[PDB]
RNA sequence: UAAUUGCUAAGUUGAAACGAAGUCAAGAA
RNA sequence: GUGGUUUGGCACCUGAUGUCGGCUCGUCACAUCCUGGGGCUGGAGAAGGUCCCAAGGGUUGGGCUCGCCCAUUAAAGUGGCACGCGAGCUGGGUUCAGAACGUCGUGAGACAGUUCGGUCUCUAUCUGUUGUGGGCGCAGGAAAUUUGCGAGGGUCU
RNA sequence: UCUGGUAAGGAUAAGUGCUGAAAGCAUCUAAGCACGAAGCCGGCCUCAAGAUAAGAUUUCCAUAAAGGGUGGUUAAAG
């Protein structure tokens, strides 16, 4: 899981409790946090 | 702390204090009541006792061991005459304190010491 | 270690609100009828607690 | 000497109209609701207001768990407070009020709408805080009052 | 649950199996039920007891009506005791058979009294400095009591010089030895606060 | 605790490069 | 962009705001040394790397004077508090009068230098802190047993 | 010389999931529901009604020893 200040995306952006994802199940390796 | 500790220092050190208490101890024997301060008179009642006790065997040896305390050669004599013979039949309490009141140079407690046997009006 | 002010009347009377003369406790003598100290001889005729102690 | 001959008079001990009033707490919100009690605590609509006299009225809230917090102020406001000690900074919730009883919680709001003096420490205490319906107050004959009018 | 007791003294047995164990023994004593307390009436339940038999002459009369209310010799020491697994009525016996069952008890008492002390001994304050190599009035000193004019106070909390002793103490998960009903006694296994004659509270 | 019309859901309210665009509104291809 | 912990710039406070390191006593922050929970790995397991959440408690003794070394430990964290703390300590270092060497100056003397020696004052008023009482109130007068609004401690491995 | 620290009772952090529209697909989430940390609130220990919001329960009520003070013999209390 990587956290930076720009994030950006068949990875798909979701919102959770007020902070900005992108996930990835196919690969995990692409999981971002704090958009 | 002092739990459990049972004699009074009286300000003094080890030497002076058992001198003080063996002078104490000739002059109630030999006139049988003193004036003292309450503290004094209070050790004075521990320490004397034994020494009246130990002329109810009338013996060199306990001659010679109350002459250990005494080193007084006149109030060795009236104690195992006169002392002697008015204290026998009593078992202990040979001494009674009564205080009086306070001095004026510095405010000290006031008392008399005596010898039950030697004061007529207390029974 | 040394006052930075010096202090008002009314500091002062506050802290010797304290300052007293103890008392004396005293007894009637039922008897001889005066005073004297409670557990102490009384002076006056020698006698303590109904008997004579000290012989003038 | 006195050349005024025309003065405004204060109320006094013996001259203030004191009353027993009852407000309800059914739906209202609590600040909202807490403003107008102060002001009848404090005795702003009486005509004979005198700001140095206890000139208010006796305040009976009832149904006092059916108050509102709009928003997330029952968790989101968080109220701070100090022991005294070296880290000694604590937090809690008007949750946290209301658990503990409706009572400290309304009295923790007046008490802040309230003057900060001998006073407003004294009117404090003409406050009374009920969580239902049923409150003894005979005796004293208190009067229904619609807080929604004021 | 529990009793009232009287600590007794420290000696040392030897268990079944070749142990040497230092061991405190307890008076517990029969204690009588003086009061009965209800959650209906007083807002929580709890049993009040009395330990020592008291005479007339030490006993005021608030007291004394207090325990002819429950139809009991006066007492000395009254203390009250909550969780018992029963019922027990006004003015009945318990005696130390109630500990027969138990393996571990708990004791409250009062520890020793050791007056005003300093720091070394209230606190194990390392002291100041050596002995010697310039040493010249601190040897038993606090050392710093704070940080200079930032927060320019000393706090709340801070170990200073004072009373130590003489107050509440509680000892837990003491091991029963041996409860003797013909003797009230009862051994326990360590030591517990307080000199000889103290009285202690006993908890299952 | 006026009146009327909108916006904000963040208790925002009473600092930037750089990111989603949460939301309303006006458009063009 | 952030911080103000490095080197600086400015000269706004100062009939004295009086000193480095060590000792004693702490307290706070987290930018986590150990212990606790997790995402990813070019992670087979085993240990590792990197990132996230988390500050409760812990975080040795010596030979040398920031740093090196010896032996341990779960670990031997980073900082702030007038580079925390001398009306609490020391005086090894540093501002003093003696003396010597090197260098500089005609000389008096001086020095990115070095070396041996060299007085650390104060009886605590207010506030602060740790303990312990007297008065009144609650309450018309009392003897006991208590509930807990709150406060502090404990929390390692 | 004895005893203790310990688990996690409740809500959670980072994360893991179920059902699911906005956006007919997908989605741990916006309405909901399970978990999940030495961290937070507790349990444990001591103080604690001057908590002026001064609480509760039992019993006794004025003068002798209803309660005390002063006093005395003293203490493992100071
Ligand atoms: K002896
Ligand atoms: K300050
Ligand atoms: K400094
Ligand atoms: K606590
Ligand atoms: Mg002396
Ligand atoms: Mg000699
Ligand atoms: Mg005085
Ligand atoms: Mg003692
Ligand atoms: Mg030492
Ligand atoms: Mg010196
Ligand atoms: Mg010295
Ligand atoms: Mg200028
Ligand atoms: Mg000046
Ligand atoms: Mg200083
Ligand atoms: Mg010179
Ligand atoms: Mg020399
Ligand atoms: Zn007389």
């Amino acid at each position: 899981m990587k956290v930076r200040a720009s994030v950006k995306k068949e990875c798909k952006i979701v919102r959770r409790k007020g902070r900005l994802y992108v996930i990835n199940k196919k690969n995990p390796k692409y999981k971002q946090r704090q958009g | 702390m002092r739990h459990n500790k049972k004699f009074n220092h009286l300000g003094r050190k080890a030497a002076h204090r058992k001198a003080m208490l063996s002078n104490m101890a000739a002059s109630l024997i030999l006139h049988k009541r003193i004036f003292t301060t309450v503290a004094k008179a209070k050790a004075l009642r521990i320490y004397v006792e034994p020494l009246l006790t130990k002329t109810k065997e009338d013996t060199t040896h306990s001659r010679r061991i109350a002459f250990s305390y005494l080193q007084n050669k006149y109030a060795l004599k009236e104690l195992f005459g006169d002392v002697a013979a008015k204290i026998a039949d009593r078992p202990g309490g040979y001494t009674r304190i009564l205080k009086t009141g306070y001095r004026l140079g510095d405010n000290a407690a006031m008392c008399f010491i005596e010898l039950v046997d030697y004061n007529e009006n207390m029974l | 270690a040394h006052p930075k002010r010096r202090q008002s009347k009314t500091r002062t009377a506050k802290r010797r609100t304290h300052d007293k003369a103890v008392m004396p406790t005293l007894a009637k003598c039922p008897n001889c009828g005066a005073w004297h100290i409670y557990h102490t001889v009384c002076g006056d005729c020698g006698y303590y607690r109904g008997k004579l102690a000290i012989e003038k | 000497m006195d050349t005024l001959s025309f003065k405004t008079i204060s109320a006094n001990k013996a001259t203030v109209t004191k009353e027993w009033v009852i407000v309800d707490a059914e739906g209202q919100t609590l600040g909202r609701m807490c403003a107008k009690v102060a002001k009848l605590l404090r005795g702003k609509y009486k005509p004979n207001f005198t700001p140095h006299v206890d000139c208010g009225d006796n305040v009976i809230v009832i149904n006092a768990d059916k108050i509102v917090l709009s928003g997330n102020k029952w968790d989101g406001r968080i109220y701070l407070r100090h022991t005294g000690y070296p880290g000694g900074q604590r937090q809690f919730t008007p949750r946290d009020f209301m658990n503990k009883g409706p009572e400290y919680l309304f009295r923790k709001v007046v008490k802040g709408m309230l003057p900060k003096n001998r006073l407003g420490a004294k009117i404090i205490g003409n406050l009374y805080v009920y969580a239902g319906t049923e409150h003894k107050h005979e005796a004293q004959q208190p009067r229904q009052l619609d807080i929604n009018s004021l | 649950p529990g009793l009232l007791g009287k600590k007794i003294g420290m000696t040392s047995v030897f268990s079944a199996e070749g142990k040497n164990l230092p061991c405190t023994v307890i008076e517990v004593g029969p204690c009588v039920v003086t009061q009965v307390k209800t959650l209906e009436k007083d807002g929580y339940s709890a049993l009040q007891l009395g330990f020592v038999d008291a005479k007339e002459k030490h006993t005021t009369k608030p007291l004394a009506g207090h325990f002819k209310k429950a139809n009991v010799a006066p007492k000395r020491h009254l203390a009250e005791f909550k969780n018992f697994e029963g019922e027990h009525k006004l003015g009945d016996v318990l005696n130390v058979e109630f500990f027969s069952d138990a393996d571990f008890v708990d004791v409250v008492g009062t520890s020793k009294g050791k007056g005003f002390q300093g720091v070394v001994k209230r606190h194990g304050f390392g002291g100041v400095g050596q002995a010697t190599h310039g040493q010249h009035n601190r040897l038993r000193a606090p050392g710093a009591v704070g940080a200079c004019s930032y927060p320019a106070k000393v706090f709340k909390g801070t170990r200073m010089a004072g009373q130590m002793g003489n107050e509440r103490v509680t000892v837990q998960n003491l091991e029963v030895i041996k409860v003797m009903p013909e003797h009230n006694l009862l051994l326990v296994k360590g030591s517990v606060p307080g000199a000889k004659g103290s009285i202690l509270l006993i908890e299952k």
